[PDB]
């Protein structure tokens, strides 16, 4: 009342692409407990790695690591089924508790953080300023990793529908697709937005029939 | 979702 007790960043953990996603935003009042749940990036992943993060920067590389730690038997399923129920619990001792459970297998790994843990009263306005100097920067590496998993997503869900789809397809628009997949595959192992974009642009285009099938 | 890798 005459005091408080905050995070003075925000804390989380490493998703698809390098980007950190927070779980306790910056200036939250502890006790506190978030929860969040993920998915798989491939199919038949038998295990996810929790990788805990410190600060306000968009690449999980430019802000402060506290742990990582793996859950594994994750029986075999398509990419984005398995629920992986992430939680953040900052107990009144100022110490973080994050868990992670696999909602069907039942399993669960939790790590514990020393309230002492990751950066100092200085280290912490050095990050706060970098976050506001490199906003540029990072609004941009946002959207080419929000670019990317569409390009990934839409890579692996039009594979899928050429299987299902199977003779239904057209020799021709197989072919057509077959390559546009290639190329935008290739891209994705690129940093350049415009490009998987031009990439989603070709499929987009030489899809139209795989779509009309699918929709069956 | 959103996910993560191995």
């Amino acid at each position: 009342v005459l005091l408080l007790d905050v995070t003075p960043l925000s804390l989380g953990i490493e998703t698809m692409g390098g980007v950190m996603t927070t779980l306790i935003a910056k200036n939250t009042t502890i006790p506190t407990k978030h929860s969040q749940v993920f998915s798989t990036a491939e199919d038949n992943q038998s295990a996810v790695t929790i990788h805990v993060l410190q600060g306000e920067r968009k690449r999980a590389a430019d802000n402060k690591s506290l742990g990582q730690f793996n859950l594994d038997g994750i029986n075999p399923a398509p990419r984005g089924m398995p629920q992986i129920e992430v939680t953040f619990d900052i107990d009144a001792d100022g110490i973080l508790h994050v868990s992670a459970k696999d909602k069907n297998s039942g399993k669960e790994q939790k790590i514990t953080i020393k309230a002492s843990s990751g950066l100092n009263e200085d280290e912490i306005q050095k990050m706060v300023r970098d976050a506001e100097a490199n906003a540029e920067a990072d609004r941009k590496f946002e959207e080419l990793v929000q670019t990317r998993n569409q390009g990934d997503h839409l890579l692996h869900s039009t594979r899928k529908q050429v299987e299902e789809a199977g003779d239904k397809l057209p020799a021709d628009d197989k072919t057509a697709i077959e390559s546009a997949l290639t190329a935008l595959e290739t891209a994705l192992k690129g940093e350049d937005k415009a490009a998987i974009e031009a990439k989603m642009q070709e499929l987009a285009q030489v899809s139209q029939k795989l779509m009309e099938i699918a929709q069956q | 979702a959103l996910a993560l890798l191995p």
